[PDB]
């Protein structure tokens, strides 16, 4: 699994 | 700059207009924004990551590089081939030039970037770590009071460096962990939720992994701060920091030694009645892992009145949580003395055990029947046989180990007809 965040 | 098509961003960035390439990049960022289905793919096939790249490296045009590291932000937080599109334009030693950046705002797009980039997966993490990511990162904690530094900023900078302690085969290279763990211990004292919720992450993830490993980080004295975390009130707190002293009784009886010198068997009466179910099967898991340890240790957990607690949750609760508990019930009967083994039947550990013999998965079965042939073989000692199988068979459970006489699994069948041969005959 991948832990990565978009930002808004 | 409000949505564009990606063609009008592809002619203003081929413009060669500084200005008219900022406004571009701007509208990229924009769409790349959105709730709802941003053109990832549309922008990469556009070509258009080689020119955000270059635009990081504009310092005389910093609004550029702002946008265009939101922009390649955005992209590498999509699918491992978009963050591969992202790292395969050069993008990390550009980043990693954006951390010595004098605008705050610049150089946190720079850390959130490379935190994508590592979160991928171990290979891109190592890569970022070989680029040399590390010192600049850990130079922008070099403060006295991580609380003079702004709230987001930080977050952004735990969140990053709990990836690059993120993921095994392989685990993070060995002098980077020694590198980053001063500042993460620090993190892990730091009073804001976030951040004490990603540096337990970060601390859990060291923490999975071989005694050596779990060694590293129990000598850094974390151990007393987990177990405070332990009894936070926030749930995302408490999720990592019971994974890491879960992770941590896995080690060495003298390693799990210090959880227990630590207070954290004290909190265990919450843990093993959290209305969360996860955090019931976690603190379940964990206590299987401590009597699995030394007779003293056991003793432990009988001094902190948790084996009615164990009790509680085979009686009741998600049947993943009950598996742990018979875990915990085998490991407890397989290494405990005689007066534990009868304490545990005292506290009423027959009844719930006999009933889970109805369970639909053949290794609890096999925990559970390993337990009672431990209980048996204290009760032999104790020329007690007969009163256990008394007590086994008035709750119905002579009549389900019968039945798994005739169960499917062949060490199922084998191991119920010993017991009622030897004590049931």
């Amino acid at each position: 699994p991948r832990r990565v965040r978009r930002r808004v | 700059t409000v949505n564009w098509s990606v063609e009008d961003i592809v002619k203003g960035i081929n413009s060669n207009n500084l200005e008219s390439q900022l406004q571009a990049t701007q509208a990229a960022r924009k769409l790349l924004s959105r709730e709802k289905q941003p053109p990832i793919d549309n922008i990469i096939r556009a070509g258009l990551i080689p020119k955000f790249v270059s635009f990081l490296g504009k310092t005389d045009c910093s609004p550029i590089q702002f946008e265009s590291a939101w922009a390649l932000t955005n992209i590498a937080s999509g699918t491992s081939e978009q963050t591969k599109a992202v790292v395969d334009g050069g993008a990390i030693p550009a980043f990693i030039s954006l951390l010595a950046s004098p605008h705050a705002h610049i150089s946190e797009q720079a850390v959130w970037a490379l935190g994508n980039i590592a979160g991928d997966g171990s290979a891109f993490r190592d890569l970022v770590i070989k680029h040399g990511a590390i010192d600049p990162l850990l130079a922008l904690l070099a403060v006295p009071d991580l609380s003079t530094l702004a709230c987001g900023y930080l977050r952004n900078l735990t969140w990053t460096l709990s990836n690059l302690c993120r993921n095994k085969n392989p685990a993070p290279p060995l002098d980077a962990v020694e590198q980053i763990l001063p500042t993460l211990v620090r993190l892990l004292h730091h009073n804001d939720p976030e951040v004490l919720a990603d540096s337990c992450w970060a601390i859990s993830y060291l923490t999975d992994g071989p005694n050596e490993r779990i060694e590293m980080v129990v000598k850094k004295g974390v151990v007393p701060q987990l177990v405070k975390l332990l009894g936070a009130t926030e749930l995302p707190i408490v999720t990592p920091a019971l994974r890491a002293i879960g992770n941590i009784v896995t080690g060495t009886d003298e390693q799990t030694q210090k959880v227990i010198d630590a207070g954290a068997l004290a909190v265990f009466p919450s843990l093993l009645t959290n209305p969360k179910t996860n955090i019931q099967k976690e603190a379940t898991w964990t206590m299987s892992n401590i009597t699995a340890g030394r007779q003293d240790q056991i003793q432990q957990v009988v001094n902190h009145g948790l084996v009615p607690f164990l009790v509680g949750v085979l009686s009741k609760a998600d049947f993943k949580t009950q598996k742990e508990a018979a875990w915990a019930i085998t490991n407890y009967t397989s290494g405990g003395t005689v007066e534990q083994i009868v304490y545990l039947v005292h506290c009423g550990i027959i009844e719930p055990l006999m009933n889970l013999l109805s369970a639909k998965d053949t290794k609890i079965i096999q925990v559970i029947l390993d337990a009672i042939s431990n209980i048996f073989q204290a009760a032999e000692k104790l020329g007690e046989t007969e009163k256990l199988s008394i007590m086994i068979e008035e709750c119905g459970g002579l009549d389900k180990i019968e039945a798994l006489q005739r169960h499917e699994n062949e060490s199922v069948y084998k191991a119920s007809l010993n017991l009622i041969e030897k004590y049931f005959s």
